[PDB]
C-alpha cells in the first residue's frame, strides 16, 4: 500500500513557506492558506460536486477571498465545465484536468496546508495516509475509512454529502494558527508512519 | 431416572446462556434500525443469527436430555447445533470474502452486483449448513448400532470426517484472502489481522483436529475439553464484527 | 527375493520407469540450456526434480523388496517418497502463486524482490518436504508395534493425517488463487484453468481422503488403487507446466 | 478482464474510413495508414524508445511519407522531449501526452489500422484484446502472453528489443491490401471475443 519510503518530506529540499510560496506563483495566485482536491468527477462516489457547491456558498463570504483552491480530476465534462467557469470567475480558484507525475503529487502534498476528501463512501483511504505522510491535514467525511484513519488530533470530520457543513468545517479550519498547524501535522505525520 | 448432570455439562449450559444473550442483543440492535441494511450488515446479521441459533440449541439441549427426559428431542437438537456452527463458520468466510472485494473493486463494489453477489453467498452459506446439518437426522447416525460411532454419540465417523475436511479447505481459502488483504493494506493494521486470525485457528483447530485423531472408545473428558473453545469463538464474534462498529455503538449507547 | 512380487506392483513399477524417464528428460532439457534462469524456470525445474525423485524411488523400492531382501533399504526409501510427493504438491502451489503474481503485479514481478520471493518458496518448500518426509525415519514409526500403523504399513496413523490435514489446507489455498485468476482472464481460458485443477484434484483427492476413512485392516487392495492416480499426477505435469512452452518445445524439436 | 460490452464497433457511428479520415484531420495530418502507440515511457517494459528508434531508421525510407505514427504515453521527460522533436522534425508524426478518457480510447482502435506493442515482457496483454475488439491489427513483440493471444493469421510477431526486425515488420504491412486488411479485423475481432 503506502511506500512509506516513496512519500516523505526528505525528499523535498524547499521549506514549507517557501515550496507554497513557489507552488502559488506558478499558479499566479497571491500567498494564503489553500486547499487541494485530488481526484476522479463522478456523481456519487468521490464527491466534487459537493466541493463545488460548498465553495459556491463560501463566495459570498468575505473571508473567501483569504483562501485558494486546486482542484485536480476528471470524468463527466460538465463538471469539468463548471469547474472552468468556476475558475473563470474567481481568481484564487485553479484547475488542473490533466494528469501528474506522482512527483509533482508529493510536491503539492508538502506544499497546501488542507487536503479536502469529501468522499461518499472510501473503504480504505490512500489518499488521506499519502496526505498526511507529508504533514498535510485532511478534512474529509465521515464515512468507513476515514473514520479510523483520522482522529480528533489528527484533522477534522465531516457528514457526508452536506454541504452546508463543509463549508462550516472550511471556515472553521479558517482559524487555525501556525504553531498548532505544525502540531497537527507532525500528528499527521506520527499516525500514518504508526498505521499500516 | 434421568441422567446426572456433570459440572462440564453444567458450564456449557452456561456459556449458551451467555452466547444466546448477546447475539440476541446483536440482532435485536440490526433488526431494530432500518438504516442498516448494506450487505456489511446482512452478513453479521447472519452471523449473529447462526451464533444465536447455536446457544439456544445448547440450552436447550442441556435441559432436553436431564429434565425433559426424551431420546428423540435430544437427536434434533445435536443437528441444530451442527447447523448453526456450519453457517457460522460460512457466515465468517462471507464476511472475509466481501471485506476483501470492497477492498480491492474498490469503484465496481457500489452496484447491484454486490447486492446480488450477497445474496448468493447468503443461499450458498445456509443451503451447505442446511444440508451438512441434516446428515445426524436420518442419513448418518449410530443410533442403529453398525455405523462405527464417532466421537460425539449420536453422529458418524463418516460424516464427522467430511466437516473436518470442509472445515480445512474453508481455513485454507481464509489464509489466502488474509494474504491479499494484508498485501493492499502493507504495524496495527497487521498486528489487528493477526489477532482476528488467530482467534478462529485457536477456537476451531482443537476440535476438529481431535475430530480425526479420537475414537467412540477414548475418554468423553477430550469432548469437553475441545468443544469449550468453539463455543468461547461464538461467544467473541459479536464483539470482533458488530459492537467494534461505529454505528452499531451509537445505537447502544442511546 | 522370497515374497514373490505380486500383479499390482509391476504396474507401479513401471509407472516409476514412465515418471522417472519423462522428469528426466524435462530436467535435462531446463539445465542444458543457460537462458532458463527465470524464476519460472526454476519452479518447473524444481517440480521435474520432485517427480523425478518419486518416480525412482519407486522403481527402487520395487526392486528392494523382491529382489534385494532389506527392510532397511524399503523404510528410507519409502521416506523418499514422502518428500518427493511432498515437495511435488508444494511445487505445483509455488508455480500458481507465481502466476497470480505476475498477472497482478506488472510492473512490480520484474523487480528483483520477485527472486529472493522465489528463494524463499523454494526453500520453503524444500525444507517442508524434508521436515514431513523425515518422520518414517523418526520416532512417528510403527515399526516397534504399539503405535497403530495406517494405511501404508511403515508409515504411522498420526503422520499421515498429518500429511492430509496440510494437503487440504494447502488445497484450499489452490482454490482461492484460482478464484482470483479468473476474474483477471474473465471462455477459453476458463476451460484450461477448469482442467488442470480438476487434474489435480480428481489425481489426489482419492488417496487423501482414503487417508482418513482407512484402517490397517482394510483389504490391501485400496492402497494400490488410490494410489496409482497419485501416481499418474506426475506423468502429466510435464505436459502440462514443461511442454506446452513455447522455447521449451523449441529446445526440444532438435 | 475485458468488457465485451464496452468494447464493440457497435458504438461507432461512422465508417472505418470516415472515423480515420475525421480523426487524421483532427491531427492535422493527410490520409494514410496510421500506426497508433499507447502506454507508459521508460527503459525497459514497454520499450517506446524500440519504435522511436524503427521511426528514425524508417525516415530515410522514400515509404516513410505514407505512414503516420500517434503515439500516447508518459514518464521520462527525456523520451517525452524526444518524442516532442521528432513531431516537430516530420509532419506524419503526432504525440498526446495527455491522459485520454476511455471513450476516446475506443475511437482510436476503432479508427487506426495498426496497434504496435513492443514490449519487452507482457504478462497478460490487455492492450492487444482491446484493440482487437474494435478491428485493429496488431504489432507485437513475441513475448509471453502476448504470443498466446496473436497467432500467425491474427497479426504480425517481432523479436523483442529489435529495432531492425521491427522496421521490417512495419514496412511488411504496410504492402498489405484492404481485403487482407478486413479479413484480419475479422479474425482479431473473432479471436478476442473468443477468449
Ligand atoms: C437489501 C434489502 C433488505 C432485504 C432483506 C432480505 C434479504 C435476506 C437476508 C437474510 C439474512 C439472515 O439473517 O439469514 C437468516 C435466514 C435463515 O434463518 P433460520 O431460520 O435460522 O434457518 C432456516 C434455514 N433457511 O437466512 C436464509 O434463509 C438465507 C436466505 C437466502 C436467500 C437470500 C434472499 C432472497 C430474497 C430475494
Ligand atoms: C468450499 C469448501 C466447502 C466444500 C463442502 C464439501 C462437501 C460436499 C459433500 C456432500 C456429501 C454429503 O455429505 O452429503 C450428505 C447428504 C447425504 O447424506 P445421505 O446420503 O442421505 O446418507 C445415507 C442415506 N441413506 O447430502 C445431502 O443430503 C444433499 C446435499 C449436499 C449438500 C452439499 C452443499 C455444499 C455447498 C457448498
Ligand atoms: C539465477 C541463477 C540461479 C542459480 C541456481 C539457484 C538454485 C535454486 C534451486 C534449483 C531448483 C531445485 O530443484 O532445488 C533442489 C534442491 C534439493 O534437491 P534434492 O537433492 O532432491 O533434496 C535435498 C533437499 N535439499 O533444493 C533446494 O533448492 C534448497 C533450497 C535452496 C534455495 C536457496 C539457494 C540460495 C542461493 C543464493
Ligand atoms: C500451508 C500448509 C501448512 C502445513 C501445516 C502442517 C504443519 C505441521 C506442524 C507440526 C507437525 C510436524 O511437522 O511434525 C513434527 C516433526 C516430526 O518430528 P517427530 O517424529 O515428532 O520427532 C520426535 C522424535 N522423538 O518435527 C520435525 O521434525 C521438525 C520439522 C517441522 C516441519 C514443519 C515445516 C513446515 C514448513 C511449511
Ligand atoms: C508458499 C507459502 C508462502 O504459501 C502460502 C502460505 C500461507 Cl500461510 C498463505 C498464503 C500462501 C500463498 N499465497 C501468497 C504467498 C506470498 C509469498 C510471499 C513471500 C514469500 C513467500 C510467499 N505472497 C502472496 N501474495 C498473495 N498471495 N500470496
Ligand atoms: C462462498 C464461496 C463462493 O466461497 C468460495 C468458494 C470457492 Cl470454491 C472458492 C473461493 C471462494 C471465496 N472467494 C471468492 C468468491 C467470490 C464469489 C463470487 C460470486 C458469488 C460468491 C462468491 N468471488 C471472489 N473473488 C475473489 N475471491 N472470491
Ligand atoms: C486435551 C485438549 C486440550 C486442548 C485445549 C486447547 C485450548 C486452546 C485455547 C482456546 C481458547 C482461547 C481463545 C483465544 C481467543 C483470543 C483472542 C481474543 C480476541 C478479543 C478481541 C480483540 C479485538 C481486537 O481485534
Ligand atoms: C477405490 C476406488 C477409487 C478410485 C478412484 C479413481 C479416480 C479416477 C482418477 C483418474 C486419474 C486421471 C485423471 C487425470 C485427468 C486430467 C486429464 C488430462 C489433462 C492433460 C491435458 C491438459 C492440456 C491442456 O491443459
Ligand atoms: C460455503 C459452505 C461453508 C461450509 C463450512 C464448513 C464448516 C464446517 C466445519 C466445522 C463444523 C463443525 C460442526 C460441529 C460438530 C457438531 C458439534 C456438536 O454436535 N455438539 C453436540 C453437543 O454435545
Ligand atoms: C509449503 C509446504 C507444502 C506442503 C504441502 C503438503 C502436501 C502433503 C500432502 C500429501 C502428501 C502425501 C504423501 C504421500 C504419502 C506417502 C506415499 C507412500 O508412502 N507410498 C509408499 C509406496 O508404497
Ligand atoms: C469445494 C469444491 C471442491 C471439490 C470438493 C470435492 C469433494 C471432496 C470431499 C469428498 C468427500 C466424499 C466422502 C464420501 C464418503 C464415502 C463413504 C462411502 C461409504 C463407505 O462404506
Ligand atoms: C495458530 C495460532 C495458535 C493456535 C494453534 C493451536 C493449535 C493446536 C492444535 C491442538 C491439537 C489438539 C489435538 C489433541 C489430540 C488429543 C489426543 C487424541 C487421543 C486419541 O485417543
Ligand atoms: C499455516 C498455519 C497452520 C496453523 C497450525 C496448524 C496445526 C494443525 C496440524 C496438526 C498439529 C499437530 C497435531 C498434534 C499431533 C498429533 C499427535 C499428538 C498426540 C500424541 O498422542
Ligand atoms: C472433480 C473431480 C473429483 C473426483 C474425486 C472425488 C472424491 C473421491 C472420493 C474418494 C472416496 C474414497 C473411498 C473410500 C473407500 C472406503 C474406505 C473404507 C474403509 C473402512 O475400513
Ligand atoms: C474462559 C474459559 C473459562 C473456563 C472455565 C472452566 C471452569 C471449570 C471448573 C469446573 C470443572 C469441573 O471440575
Ligand atoms: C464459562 C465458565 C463460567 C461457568 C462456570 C460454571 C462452573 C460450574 C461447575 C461446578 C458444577 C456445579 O454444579
Ligand atoms: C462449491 C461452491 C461453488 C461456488 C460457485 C459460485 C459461482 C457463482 C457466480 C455467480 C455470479 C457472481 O456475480
Ligand atoms: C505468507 C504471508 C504472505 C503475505 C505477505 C505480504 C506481506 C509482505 C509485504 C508486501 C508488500 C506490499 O506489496
Ligand atoms: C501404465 C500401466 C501399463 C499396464 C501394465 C500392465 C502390467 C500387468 C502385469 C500383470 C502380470 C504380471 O506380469
Ligand atoms: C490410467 C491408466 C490405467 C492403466 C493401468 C490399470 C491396470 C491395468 C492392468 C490390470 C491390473 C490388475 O490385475
Ligand atoms: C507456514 C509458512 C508461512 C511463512 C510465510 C513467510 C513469509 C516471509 C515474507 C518474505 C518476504 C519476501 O517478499
Ligand atoms: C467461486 C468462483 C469465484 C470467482 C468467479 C468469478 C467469475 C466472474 C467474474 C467476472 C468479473 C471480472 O471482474
Amino acid at each position: 500500500g503506502i511506500d512509506c519510503s516513496f512519500w516523505n518530506e526528505s525528499y523535498l529540499t524547499g521549506s514549507r513557506d517557501e515550496r507554497k510560496k513557489s507552488l502559488l506563483s506558478k499558479f499566479g495566485m497571491d500567498e494564503g492558506v489553500t486547499f487541494m482536491f485530488i481526484g476522479r468527477f463522478d456523481r456519487g462516489q468521490k464527491g466534487v460536486d459537493v466541493l463545488l457547491k460548498a465553495i459556491e456558498i463560501l463566495s459570498s463570504k468575505k473571508e473567501f477571498q483569504e483562501m485558494r483552491f486546486i482542484i485536480i480530476g476528471k470524468g463527466d465534462p460538465e463538471l469539468e465545465g463548471w469547474a472552468r467557469s468556476l475558475e473563470e470567475k474567481h481568481g484564487n480558484v485553479k484547475v488542473i484536468t490533466e494528469m501528474l507525475s506522482r512527483e509533482f503529487v508529493r510536491e503539492l502534498y508538502g506544499s497546501v496546508d488542507f487536503v479536502i476528501i469529501p468522499s461518499y463512501f472510501e473503504p480504505f483511504g490512500l489518499v488521506a495516509l499519502e496526505a498526511m505522510c507529508l504533514g498535510a491535514i485532511p478534512i474529509a467525511s465521515a464515512v468507513g475509512g476515514l473514520r479510523d484513519i483520522i482522529t480528533n488530533e489528527t484533522g477534522i470530520l465531516v457528514k457526508a454529502g452536506d454541504p452546508g457543513e463543509l463549508a462550516n468545517a472550511i471556515l472553521k479550519a479558517l482559524e487555525l494558527s501556525r504553531s498548532d498547524l505544525s502540531k497537527f501535522r507532525e500528528n499527521c505525520k506520527k499516525r500514518a508512519m504508526s498505521f499500516s | 431416572p434421568l441422567p446426572s448432570p456433570k459440572a462440564w455439562d453444567v458450564v456449557l449450559c452456561i456459556s449458551g446462556t451467555l452466547v444466546s444473550c448477546e447475539n440476541a442483543l446483536v440482532v435485536a440492535i440490526i433488526v431494530g434500525t432500518p438504516a442498516f441494511r448494506a450487505p456489511m450488515f446482512l452478513l453479521v446479521g447472519s452471523l449473529a443469527v447462526a451464533d444465536l441459533l447455536a446457544g439456544l440449541g445448547l440450552v436447550l439441549h442441556f435441559a432436553a436430555v436431564f429434565c425433559i427426559g426424551s431420546a428423540e428431542m435430544s437427536l434434533v437438537l445435536v443437528g441444530v447445533l451442527a447447523m448453526a456452527f456450519t453457517a457460522s463458520i460460512g457466515s465468517l468466510l462471507a464476511i472475509t470474502v466481501d471485506r476483501y472485494l470492497s477492498l480491492y473493486n474498490a469503484l465496481t463494489y457500489y452496484s447491484e452486483t454486490t447486492v446480488t453477489r450477497t445474496y448468493v453467498m447468503l443461499a450458498l452459506v445456509w443451503g451447505g449448513a442446511l444440508g451438512l446439518g441434516l446428515l445426524p437426522v436420518l442419513a448418518w447416525n449410530c443410533l442403529d448400532g453398525l455405523t462405527t460411532c464417532g466421537v460425539v454419540y449420536p453422529l458418524s465417523k463418516n460424516h464427522l470426517v467430511v466437516l473436518a475436511i470442509a472445515f480445512f479447505m474453508v481455513f485454507g481459502i481464509m489464509l489466502q484472502l488474509y494474504a491479499q488483504i494484508c498485501r493492499i493494506v502493507c504495524r496495527k493494521g497487521i498486528a489487528t489481522l493477526a489477532v482476528v486470525l488467530g482467534a478462529f485457528a485457536a477456537c476451531w483447530l482443537p476440535f476438529t483436529v481431535y475430530c480425526l485423531l479420537g475414537d467412540a472408545h477414548s475418554p468423553p473428558l477430550y469432548t469437553y475439553l475441545t468443544l469449550l473453545p468453539a463455543t468461547y469463538n461464538s461467544m467473541i464474534n459479536p464483539i470482533i464484527y458488530a459492537f467494534r462498529n461505529q454505528d452499531v455503538q451509537k445505537v447502544l449507547w442511546a
